[PDB]
């Protein structure tokens, strides 16, 4: 009763699914390329061990024949092949060759060594003692000949002829065939003078990849027709009895088709069932509530793991050369670094775009939020007293007019003091932002003002909240204290409160601030959204307006395993790595290498990733706190939300940023290939020349805008004649609104400094540099 | 061809009616028109409004001519697109103060029950197939065929009643998701069919966003001798097709199983498909005229133009393609010179290193284009979409762009981003590719004038 | 061929914004047009809002292919002849 | 000879467009207006209106002839410069 269920899925698409099945696509482009390269490296050619102790043995008679030798010596991550030369005497008989090749026999100084010649004939009768090997570089070997006699051929035992026993016979293969036939770890340990090519295997192990993926997503959007496969007993959380219960089973299952292809037209097969099982895995994939993801990723991770430690195990049961070893150890350490890296980019990723559909309903969903309140109306008001007509007939209209994105929550008003009673400025010309700014009032006061009779009053402080606070205003930096207003309930008692409180003087006196903020909630989307509405008062009549609104979504560290804490926790990880690593370097290869680039970007990198994680651990921290504090009662308790959406928002921008330096890292990386390695490699050699003019620009740029604001400081209405049209503002303001008053910021200089700097073609001066070193590099590598 | 298609000034004519209809205010006292619609209220306000003023003109209930020269065809149609309640979960501990909610649109919750005063086709669901409709890709979601739909009058009183009943049993509640109007008109003097679409969304998260489509179409084309003309030219350009198509058949055939090394052979096989699509669009279109017969013998119902208008739009965009690679195909032939020829030598000789340089610059472009996207792309308008910032991102490279508003959506890592990007832009990116360029033609013509003037 | 590919682009934007955009209504508006592009005092929504795929496709490519490929070969031919007459002239 | 072209273009601008579209009413006027659009502040439709034809012709032939040929030889003599003046410094 289970057959089989069709998803038959809305239009939306889930993003987690579609990004692995792509990481995994390109890594695999860059795995051809790289294995295509070391292949060629090893496709004709390559087909401290050895000492200057003697290695001939010429006293026998008739005890050589022309054939080949080869040795099998194994160790601590050591092992060997075989061997084959030849000179000019074409190994004559009892022929005494006393030398060594550049063999890859790196073993160590154990006592297990096997060699066999080869049976030219008969069985020869050789009696040579060893090819002695005492001390060269390291000593990897003992000065000792055991010159032992073997059969035909046979591999002739000993240290540093009828033996044919399971303890001897079958304990050599498991060095043997040990990494060769377990397919994981064997892309980079492929004995020469074999058929495998080195990408037949890495094409099998993206077929298991791929085929993983696809099983588990079938299996958790297909088959859930026995216990809703979700959040019944499901439950996101590692169970222990579902997460890999599922992983293990869809390897079984899927090694007898991976089984089928082993050792032409098995590439184009694999492509196309590797085609077919992403396109499968992504149709599937949209039918994946975001609680299931997280336990579909830790499936097939399980999965991976269990087919990389659990069945491959077992498996196995069924001159010039110092150049050449340079440059494959090169391309492993490459090959390693771009698994890491990739793995890397994956989480980061995963971070950034965890959640790719509520950034499109955020914008809509502010914009409906700032049109429904009339931000115009708001933000244009200069009169201490029209707040309350705007309230009046805009805010209150809003919060008790029934309509959809419910408040969940009532709003609140929060005043500061400042307790020094300022004496304005006549009204006209402006007063430079703010001035005349005290201390910060704290007393209580009753109703009216300051008339304590029997104890507290009435308005008391309502002291600030440890977390959640400093709103940065226009020029000041508040808190989350101050006396509040709770505005009411229902909207017969706010009107009442509201005439209460301009009937007694409550903001006339001192209106330092007014702070307007509650919340509002979108179930729709399910995203909450935080709106701050401020009017800061640097002077009596003198108002300044300010509107914030910053949709978020409320996700709890209650909630389990959300797919932040994975990304966050796999961000630390990522960031002790490189942290261990970087210090290691820094303290072996020498010391005070900060002098030089290289040993910052590490630092910087780390630093990101680990304020990434730790920001993203404190927004689920006190967005969890929040809830509960909310939670526990809501009669007139406020609990503001402010908090959580600055950090979302700056962990977001983290992600950004952090995704930003790995893009610009995996560009840099394109100078492997042969042609393209130029262009960085000038970039890197005009530094100097360009920093000079940049330096001449910058110079330059400050003396136009120097130039430029003292002229048009003149705005008047009539500036001149040769300034007016020889006069460069940067995009924006086509028509000069002109009177830089008290907003001559620092940004407007640099961009119009900047803008200008473009216009009269400054910048294309650096051609003029690049140009020349472009013809100087490209010119050194086609002669030398 | 393209200049028989692309016919006299009929610009004038949607203009016209586009500023007849979207600019018109919704009313004597209002400031508001449709293309600056912001409530509910102010759709119920245009459509018993500036769309009946701008629909019926007066002049047996005769019929309405727009501009005393187009004639208005049938009747126009109103329909609507709502989902269900129910379609939405909420939290457990807030379902206490909010009973309803409603799922942004979707083919899965979609209402298909009988709601109001359920009399007629506005209170019944009436499947996609029932109304020869068809998916639209508005500018939120893409849309279905089906929903509650209503054929107003041809007179202006009875459609101003009907209006008035539908909105009296309020029928765009909060559940609604969509809008549209349809009609179509004449215009005899020319004879170009015009249809007329309307579209309105209300998203789940609040607000109106309006949209429009006026498209021209020829569907009586035989009538002067221009057409005749026209068809002849047509069947000329089909036999050509037909030997490119043979030509290039036997001379891949018989030798050159490679013959893909060369662009000038990829451009051919494109333009050849290019060019049949759009043969095979235009004779499955033509045949399709069974609306026009149908509406012909019953002028009292709404006709049904909007799969011609698709295919018409599909059939221009093709044809656009096809006619700008034709064009670019005469770089083939421009070789009569020496001066002509090393040009052509240093492009191509430059192309491979322009590609290798510009795949860096576009990840470069992209890493700016996704870092804008996260940060600024909630509160700007203008990267609310990864193409909108590609595309805001090449407008300031022009220099069309305002620095305020995006210096007050952060005022850290705003002034930042266009700056850095403004000087890595023209500083850095810009000269490479004029690096690269220089020293191939330099190298091009030495190599060339030392060889020839040393033979 | 400069003017090859401009003429290409002019009709490319004359049959596809030829009836919307009224930058576009005429041939000779076309080229006008484009001609100002360079100068970047354009709109760009009513020719995204007129057409939201080839639209936007039309007006990145142009940019591309004016400002990166075809300026910068302008520049190399000048500075290429400059180079060669000043050093014919010095050797002389 | 920049400046000279810019005169001959500053005079054939205000002997055509000089009495209608304001910007040209007076020769310092045409020099600034000209100074203007090479920064990129080009109006077009007063240009148009005045003279259909003769003044789309006038400004099409001075945004090529100023954007692609006149201000791209003052970096071919900096560059050459530059090139020498290396050249020199190396071998010396
Ligand atoms: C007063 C003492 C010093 C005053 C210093 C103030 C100077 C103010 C800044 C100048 C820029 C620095 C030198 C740049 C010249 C070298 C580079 C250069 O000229 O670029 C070319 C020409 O550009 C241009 O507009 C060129 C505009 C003119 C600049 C060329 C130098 C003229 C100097 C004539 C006499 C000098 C000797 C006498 C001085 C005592 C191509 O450009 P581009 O493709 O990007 O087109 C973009 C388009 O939007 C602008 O037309
Ligand atoms: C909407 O459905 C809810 C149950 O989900 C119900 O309580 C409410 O009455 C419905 N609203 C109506 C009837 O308009
Ligand atoms: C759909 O087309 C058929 C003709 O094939 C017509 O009879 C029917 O009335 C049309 N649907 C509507 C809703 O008018």
């Amino acid at each position: 009763h289970v057959r089989f269920v069709f998803p038959e899925p809305t239009a939306d698409v889930n993003y987690i699914v579609m990004l692995t099945c792509a990481v995994c696509l390109v890594t695999y482009m860059v795995m051809a390329a790289i294995l295509h390269k070391l292949d060629q490296l090893d496709a004709s050619r390559g087909r401290r061990f050895k000492y200057e102790i003697l290695v001939k043995t010429g006293w026998g008679r008739g005890s050589g024949t022309t054939a080949h030798v080869g040795i099998m010596l194994y160790g601590v991550d050591s092992r060997s092949g075989h061997r084959h030369l030849d000179g000019d005497r074409a190994f004559h008989r009892n022929s005494l060759d006393i030398f060594r090749i550049a063999t890859p026999h790196s073993l160590g100084s154990v006592w297990k060594i096997r060699v066999w010649h080869d049976n030219k004939g008969l069985s020869p009768a050789w009696f040579l003692q060893h090819v002695i090997v005492r001390d060269l570089q390291t000593a990897r070997s003992a000065f000792f000949l055991v010159n032992d006699w073997l059969s035909v051929e046979t591999e002739a035992n000993g240290g540093l002829a009828a033996l044919l026993r399971f303890r001897r016979l079958l304990v050599a293969e498991l060095q043997r065939g040990f990494f060769d036939k377990h397919i994981w770890l064997s892309i980079w340990d492929r004995p020469p003078r074999s058929r495998f090519t080195r990408i037949q295997r890495a094409t099998c192990c993206v077929l298991l990849i791929c085929l993983f993926l696809g099983a588990n997503a079938v299996w958790y959007g297909a088959v859930g027709d026995s216990a809703y496969s979700t959040g019944h007993v499901s439950r996101l959380s590692p169970l222990s009895v579902d997460t890999v219960a599922v992983g293990l089973v869809s390897s079984v299952v899927v090694y007898p088709v991976y089984l089928a292809i082993l050792f032409s037209l098995a590439h184009g097969l694999s492509l196309l069932l590797v085609a077919v099982a992403v396109a499968v895995s992504g149709w599937v994939g949209a039918s994946f509530p975001p609680g299931v993801s997280v336990a579909w990723l830790l499936s097939s991770s399980a999965s991976f793991l269990a087919s990389f430690l659990g069945w491959e195990p077992l498996k196995v049961l069924l001159f010039l050369a110092k150049e050449e070893a340079r440059k494959v150890k090169r391309l492993h350490g490459m090959l390693r670094s771009l698994l890491v890296y990739m793995l890397f980019l994956l989480v980061t990723l995963l971070a950034s775009y965890g959640d790719a559909s509520c950034h499109g309903h955020a914008y809509r969903l502010q914009s409906a939020i700032k049109q429904e309140l009339h931000s115009r109306a708001f933000l244009a008001i200069t009169r201490s007293e029209e707040l309350w007509p705007w309230m009046a007939h805009v805010l209150l209209p809003y919060v008790h007019g029934n309509q959809s994105s419910p408040e969940l929550g009532p709003p609140r008003l929060r005043q500061v003091r400042l307790q020094e009673a300022l004496y304005p400025d006549p009204p006209g010309p402006r007063v430079h932002t703010c001035s005349a700014a005290g201390g910060f009032s704290t007393s209580d006061y009753d109703v009216g003002w300051e008339s304590p009779h029997n104890g507290s009053g009435t308005w008391a402080y309502s002291a600030p909240d440890l977390l959640g606070a400093w709103s940065w205003g226009s020029c000041a930096v508040y808190d989350s204290g101050g006396y509040v207003q709770e505005l009411g309930l229902s909207l017969e008692e706010s009107r009442d409160r509201l005439r209460f409180l301009q009937l007694h003087n409550w903001l006339d006196n001192r209106s330092r601030a007014v702070f307007l903020e509650l919340t509002r909630y979108s179930p729709a989307v399910g995203l909450h959204a935080a709106v701050t509405l401020r009017l800061e008062f640097p002077a009596a009549g003198r108002a300044l307006a300010a509107l914030s609104v910053r949709p978020f979504a409320l996700r709890r560290l209650s909630a389990g395993l959300s797919l932040p804490l994975l990304t966050s926790v796999c961000l630390l990880l990522f960031a002790v790595h490189f942290a261990v690593a970087e210090a290691r370097t820094w303290h072996r290869e020498g010391r005070w290498r900060v002098l030089r680039l290289g040993a910052w970007a590490r630092w910087l990198l780390v630093a990101l990733t680990a304020a990434t994680a730790l920001v993203r651990l404190a927004q689920l921290g006190a967005a969890d706190r929040q809830w509960t504090r909310f939670v526990r009662g809501r009669p007139r308790r406020f609990t503001s939300f402010d908090q959580v959406a600055q950090l979302s928002s700056a962990a977001r921008g983290l992600a950004a940023s952090l995704l930003f330096l790995l893009l610009v890292k995996a560009a840099q990386q394109l100078r492997f290939v042969r042609q393209w390695s130029v262009f960085g490699k000038t970039l890197c050699r005009a530094l100097p020349e360009l920093l000079g003019v940049t330096l001449g620009l910058v110079v330059l740029g400050v003396a136009y805008a120097q130039l430029a604001i003292l002229l048009v400081s003149s705005c008047v209405d009539s500036l001149w004649s040769v300034a007016q049209a020889l006069l460069v503002l940067c995009p924006g303001t086509g028509l000069s609104t002109l009177c830089p008053a008290e907003s001559w910021h620092l940004s407007p200089l640099l961009c119009v400094g900047l803008w200008a700097l473009r216009l009269w073609g400054a910048l294309r001066l650096g051609a003029v540099i690049l140009r020349w070193r472009y013809h100087a590099l490209r010119g050194e590598l086609y002669r030398p | 061809l393209t200049y028989g298609m692309m016919s006299s000034n009929v610009y004038y004519y949607t203009r016209m009616m586009s500023q007849l209809f979207l600019d018109t205010p919704v009313s004597k006292t209002e400031k508001t028109n449709f293309k600056t619609l912001s409530s509910m209220e102010d759709f119920w306000k245009f459509t018993e409004g500036s769309l009946l003023d701008g629909l019926y003109w007066k002049m047996a209930d005769n019929r309405s001519f727009i501009f005393y020269e187009n004639l208005l065809l049938g009747v126009p149609r109103i329909r609507q697109l709502r989902v269900r309640n129910g379609s939405c979960s909420i939290p457990q501990d807030l379902r206490d103060e909010i009973k309803e909610c409603y799922d942004v649109y979707s083919v899965s919750s979609e209402d298909r029950a009988p709601f109001g005063p359920r009399n007629g086709t506005a209170w019944i669901y009436t499947s996609e197939k029932d109304l020869n409709g068809s998916s639209h890709w508005g500018i939120i979601a893409t849309y279905s065929g089906a929903g509650y739909y209503l054929d107003l009058s041809r007179t202006r009183e009875e459609t101003a009643a009907q209006v008035a009943s539908l909105k009296k049993n309020v029928w765009l509640d909060r559940g609604t998701r969509a809008t549209f109007i349809d009609f179509s008109v004449y215009n005899a003097n020319i004879n170009l069919f015009c249809v007329v679409r309307l579209l309105v969304e209300f998203p789940a998260t609040g607000g109106v966003i309006p949209s429009w489509q006026f498209q021209p179409l020829k569907l009586i084309r035989y009538v002067t001798t221009f057409d005749f003309f026209l068809a002849a030219c047509e069947i000329i350009f089909c036999f050509f097709i037909f030997y490119y198509v043979v030509e290039e058949i036997l001379e891949i055939r018989i030798h050159k199983l490679h013959y893909f090394r060369s662009f000038w052979n990829c451009l051919d096989v494109v333009i050849v498909v290019l060019s049949v699509v759009a043969i095979g669009i235009n004779i499955y279109r033509t045949s399709n005229v069974e609306v026009l017969l149908q509406f012909l013998e019953d002028q009292n119902t709404f006709p049904n133009f909007e799969h011609l208008a698709y295919w018409q739009i599909q059939f221009n965009n093709i044809a656009a393609v096809t006619v700008f690679f034709v064009w670019i195909k005469l770089f083939k032939f421009i070789n009569f010179n020496r001066t002509m020829s090393q040009l052509s030598t240093t492009m191509s000789r430059c192309a491979k290193d322009l590609f290798g340089f510009a795949i860096m610059f576009f990840i470069i472009f992209l890493a700016y284009a996704q870092l804008a996207y996260l940060v600024f792309g909630t509160q700007v308008d203008d990267f609310s979409t990864f193409q909108e910032c590609i595309f805001t991102q090449f407008r300031i490279i022009l220099g069309d762009i305002n620095f305020a508003e995006i210096e007050e959506a952060n005022r850290v890592l705003g002034p930042i981003y266009f700056t850095t990007f403004v000087f890595f832009m023209f500083f850095i990116l810009l000269n490479m590719f004029l690096a690269i360029i220089n020293d191939t033609y330099s190298e091009v013509k030495s190599d060339l004038a030392q060889q020839k003037a040393e033979m």
